[PDB]
């Protein structure tokens, strides 16, 4: 009955956060469809993002699998590391890879407005 | 605000009567 | 074989009836539990009640048990036998 | 030209298919010499032992159930046999100016015991 | 050369100003 | 493989009860084979006795009975 | 607001839609077996055919034995080297072809049995002759259960499929028809057929398949074709345990929208029996009525069709559903009491035609299928 | 008209909830 696919049985211990005990509220529908075990068809499958742990229903983002193996599943809210834009050929941009702290320099612009950053930025708190 | 010949009846309960009623349902 | 596997939910009828029986047994034989059902008896038997009776019945039920317990409003409607259950755990406090 | 096959697979991608204080070495050892010598409980975890008997009796007769007391009798007897054999081995070692039982020390003991 | 992969430290208000500036530029150049 | 179930630390525990202070590493796997062949002697006789009673189950009584034959009597389990 | 939850209506034939049915069966197909431990069995073809003969369905249709395909005719889609390897490899000289074994994916999950070339020739000849009989107007429905190898590709064998006979049949259909619609109700995605006709608008490949971590992995909803074949490859991803009503309410609107938008001249219908409940590899919950409702619904459009049977790894269920589907093409509904065949011992315990669905969770929610069919309908707006 | 224009960003931040999702949202608005 218990499969990694989480499709062969009604498993309500997936809408409940393990380390907090609260309900995993899906981001788009703002609900958790836990079901009732008397109407298990009313339960909507929910997964969490593998990066920011944002819980998403399987229907709010169109997905049929749970992404059990392979690459880590990315929720739609994350900024892309690779995009293609039309020249109107094309141009590509890839985000810089992460660098260890001994060889990575974080610098703060002096120019606030219109500073052409390569798209590789860091957000600082606003004071 | 008197509700004569009432039809909606309310049962207030703790977890025990609620779980008993849930098993009945 | 009779229901073409559509009666699979009846496989544990003995266990669920046993659990219902056990829940009834601890329902009468628990302190701060049987007087709630007695208050339900007084509310159901004595009809033609206004709203103020319903709130004082609510706090009288609340005063029987602990301040951290959960309340449930199991509404019944004679017409249609429709039991609406509402979660007011630590809401009327 | 000698060749050998190791993939053992006619085709690749088979998965994508449809089918701090520290004691000196020996002090703790002597301490639990004392612990397992003052003790009487049974040192070979049972289940594993019972199984050893099922897979090995299977040969002499299939479908041979074993009274519980029996696999406990096999354990006791086996632990008694091995503790006697290990006392003898320690001797067969302390004989050769040493303190480490070695396989040879037990191929000998059993020869003098005559169990071979 | 560690200066080639320098990460820009930007703030929320600067992103807001840049987004507003560039949408106003795009909208009125097409208009 | 059920034989590899007789684990090292268990053979170490048998050596400790046996008063051994340093066990070679090659002992562990010698003690299995010796163990097996011995059990494979008792249990053999245990079963001859069993299939003489036309019993299909073996008893602890038959086990201590096979030990008596081998020579090493076992007190505490009947007979 | 696209998906509608509708209960499964009973299957009713159309008496005003009588079709000349051509049946392609070579008695030899069944005498081939993939292996000892292998799930794919060509023996399911002849117990399906034994149900056709013993139901008296041969009096309403013409039975043909198609000429087996030669080497070149297979090379209408596949490369010369792949067909040359397929026609020469045997279980004896498997060590003589080791580079080609991993090149063409033959040897594991597609084993070498010594009737491989003949089995592929029978399948391809059946598909091509069914398409040819459809082209000349000799028949309205061409039935060929010998093929269905929809996973085979240009230079490889995948998914227990070696010769992609469906591509050969669609190629033979394209010589006389401008638009050919391929419908795949197999639980696996028709990756070979979709990949073959990915860049063309002449063939619309629709696949109703389970899309999870399931074979072959291809079949995302965003796969709609490239180049001139953009929005001409409809993929319908489904979850486990889809029942007859859910599958009907997914299949009928999509195929109807394709019919009134793409407007094909010929239809190829892959009737994979692994979409049935209780399959060894499939994970759907279709009864034989649910599987055959797709064939009956595509029959209502009157387009000259080629019914080609694909998967199905429990032989009894796929044989029963193929017999029911074949009987449905003659505008009759076969009674649920099996006649005496030589393989009567398979269909226990009731010995009836019906394939009973399992009581497992239909996890395909209406919201997910509504979004899937909404994006599919939006992509189909450009196919006029 | 003006009030919604100046109030759009922090009301969007309030609707976002988690600050990491708002950080990625600002990254999106910067990449644009
Ligand atoms: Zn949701
Ligand atoms: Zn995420
Ligand atoms: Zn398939």
């Amino acid at each position: 009955g218990q499969s990694i696919t989480k499709l062969d049985s009604y498993n309500p211990d997936t809408h409940i956060d393990s380390n907090s005990g609260k309900f995993l509220i899906c981001y788009k529908c703002n609900q958790t469809r836990l079901g009732s075990w008397s109407h298990p068809e009313n339960s909507r499958l929910i997964m969490t993002c593998d990066y920011c742990q944002t819980p998403w229903h399987l229907d709010c983002v169109p997905r049929a699998s749970f992404k059990n193996l392979g690459s880590k599943w990315k929720c739609p809210l994350h900024s892309p590391t690779k995009v293609y834009k039309k020249i109107h050929n094309y141009k590509v941009w890839k985000k810089q890879r992460l660098i260890n702290k001994k060889n990575q320099l974080y610098y703060e612009p002096l120019q606030k407005i219109g500073y052409q950053n390569n798209g590789n930025i860091q957000i600082i708190p606003t004071t | 605000g008197i509700i004569q010949n009432r039809s909606i009846f309310n049962l207030f309960a703790n977890t025990n009567i609620y779980i008993f009623f849930r098993h009945w349902t | 074989q009779a229901y073409n596997n559509k009666a699979f939910k009846l496989y544990t009828i003995d266990k669920v009836t046993q659990s219902l029986v056990k829940h009834a047994h601890t329902l009468m034989t628990d302190a701060k539990t049987a007087e709630i059902m007695a208050l339900f008896v007084k509310d159901r038997n004595a009809s033609t009640t206004s709203a103020k009776d319903q709130i004082i019945y609510r706090l009288q039920v609340r005063s029987h048990m602990s301040n951290t317990e959960n309340m449930f409003r199991i509404e019944f409607d004679k017409r249609t036998l429709h039991v609406s259950i509402q979660y007011i755990a630590l809401d009327d406090l | 030209a000698r060749t050998k096959q190791t993939a053992r697979k006619s085709t690749g991608g088979k998965a994508p298919r449809k089918q701090p204080h520290r004691y000196r070495p020996g002090t703790v050892a002597l301490r639990e010499i004392r612990r397992y010598q003052k003790s009487t409980e049974l040192l070979i975890r049972k289940l594993p032992f019972q199984r050893l008997v099922r897979e090995i009796a299977q040969d002499f007769k299939t479908d041979l159930r074993f009274q519980s007391s029996a696999v406990m009798a096999l354990q006791e007897a086996s632990e008694a046999y091995l503790v006697a054999l290990f006392e003898d081995t320690n001797l067969a070692a302390i004989h050769a100016k040493r303190v480490t039982i070695m396989p040879k020390d037990i191929q000998l003991a059993r020869r003098i015991r005559g169990e071979r | 050369f560690n200066q080639d992969f320098k990460i820009t430290q930007i703030d929320e208000n600067s992103i807001k100003y840049d987004f507003f500036d560039k949408i106003y530029k795009s909208k009125m150049v097409q208009k | 493989d059920n034989i590899q179930g007789i684990t090292k630390p268990a053979i170490r525990r048998l050596a400790r009860r046996g008063g051994v202070k340093r066990i070679s590493g090659l002992i562990y796997e010698e003690t299995r084979g010796v163990l097996k062949v011995f059990l494979e002697n008792v249990i053999r006789d245990a079963v001859t006795y069993t299939e003489h009673a036309k019993r299909k189950t073996v008893t602890a009584m038959d086990v201590v009975y096979a030990l008596k034959r081998q020579g090493r009597t076992l007190y505490g389990f009947g007979g | 607001m696209v998906y509608e939850a509708t209960p499964f209506d009973p299957i009713t034939v159309k008496p005003s839609d009588k079709r000349r049915v051509a049946y392609f069966y070579d008695a030899d197909v069944g005498n081939y077996a993939y292996g000892a431990g292998h799930p794919m069995k060509p023996h399911r073809i002849r117990m399906a055919h034994s149900l056709i003969m013993n139901y008296g369905l041969y009096k309403k249709m013409e039975i043909y034995r198609a000429k087996p395909a030669t080497k070149q005719e297979m090379c209408q889609f596949h490369t010369d080297e792949y067909i040359d390897f397929l026609s020469r490899v045997t279980p004896d000289n498997l060590e003589m072809f080791k580079r080609e074994s991993v090149k063409f994916n033959v040897g594991d999950d597609c084993p070498v049995f010594d009737g491989l070339y003949e089995y592929c020739s029978i399948s391809g000849g059946g598909s091509m002759e069914g398409a040819a009989r459809l082209n000349r107007g000799k028949c309205d429905v061409a039935v060929n259960y010998a093929g269905g190898l929809h996973h085979a590709k240009k230079s490889e064998a995948s998914g227990f499929c070696y010769l992609n006979d469906i591509v050969l049949g669609i190629i033979e259909l394209l010589r006389y028809h401008p638009r050919v619609l391929y419908i795949d109700i197999d639980v696996h995605h028709g990756d070979g057929v979709e990949e073959a006709f990915y860049t063309t608008d002449r063939v619309m490949t629709c696949s109703f398949h389970k899309y999870g971590e399931f074979f072959p992995g291809t079949g995302e909803l965003r796969d709609i074709g490239v180049g001139a074949g953009k929005n001409y490859a409809v993929n319908v991803p489904l979850r486990d345990g889809i029942d007859d009503a859910t599958y009907r309410s997914v299949f009928e609107p999509v195929i109807k929208k394709i019919m009134e938008w793409y407007q094909p001249s010929a239809v190829v219908l892959q009737c994979g029996g692994d979409s049935l409940s209780g399959d060894r590899l499939g994970c759907f919950n279709l009864s034989m009525e649910g599987h055959a409702n797709c064939v009956n619904y595509v029959k209502s459009f009157g387009i000259p069709m080629m019914v080609v049977g694909g998967g199905g790894y429990t032989m009894r269920n796929v044989a029963r559903t193929w017999c029911f589907e074949t009987g449905l093409l003659n505008n009759v509904v076969l009674d649920k009491d099996l006649p005496y065949n030589e393989y009567y011992e398979y269909y226990g315990p009731d010995y009836k035609l019906s394939v009973r669905p399992s009581n497992m969770f239909n996890v395909n929610t209406p919201e997910y299928l509504d979004k899937v069919m909404t994006n599919i309908f939006a992509n189909l707006e450009n196919t006029k | 008209s003006l009030n919604e224009e100046v109030t759009f960003f922090e009301k969007a931040k309030r609707y976002i909830g988690n600050k990491h999702l708002y950080t990625e949202f600002l990254k999106i608005l910067n990449l644009y």
